């Protein structure tokens, strides 16, 4: 006549991190049409309201 | 004279946009009384489309 007996424990404890970064650029022709006159639309802006209009 | 002191970083870009200019205008005549208008005009005209020129 044979008996027995078991016992187990097993306890797992895990950690993760993930970074994931980018950049993406897409050039467009359509970007450097807008781009001809962002620097200019300053000055309209100063000579409407701050200097003389008649010669 | 024209682009007082005002060049580009690269030096094809530089020769290739002054030598347009000068061929487009070769034998207009200046809009304003002097040289110095003229230049002062054209300077900033470069300075505030200097983005647009580079990737042009």
């Amino acid at each position: 006549l044979r008996n027995g007996e078991s016992d187990t424990k097993r306890n797992t404890q895990s950690q993760n991190e993930m970074n994931r970064t980018g950049l993406t650029k897409q050039y467009l022709i359509d970007n450097l049409q807008k781009l001809y006159s962002m620097r200019d639309t300053i000055f309209k802006t100063y000579d409407k309201e701050c200097f003389l209009h008649i010669w | 004279m024209f682009f007082k002191g005002f060049m580009f970083n690269d030096e094809r870009i530089d020769r290739y946009f002054k030598e347009s200019f000068t061929l487009r205008f070769l034998y207009r005549e200046i809009g304003r009384q002097t040289v110095e208008s003229f230049a002062s005009q054209v300077l900033y005209i470069t300075m505030t489309h200097e983005d647009y020129i580079y990737r042009v």
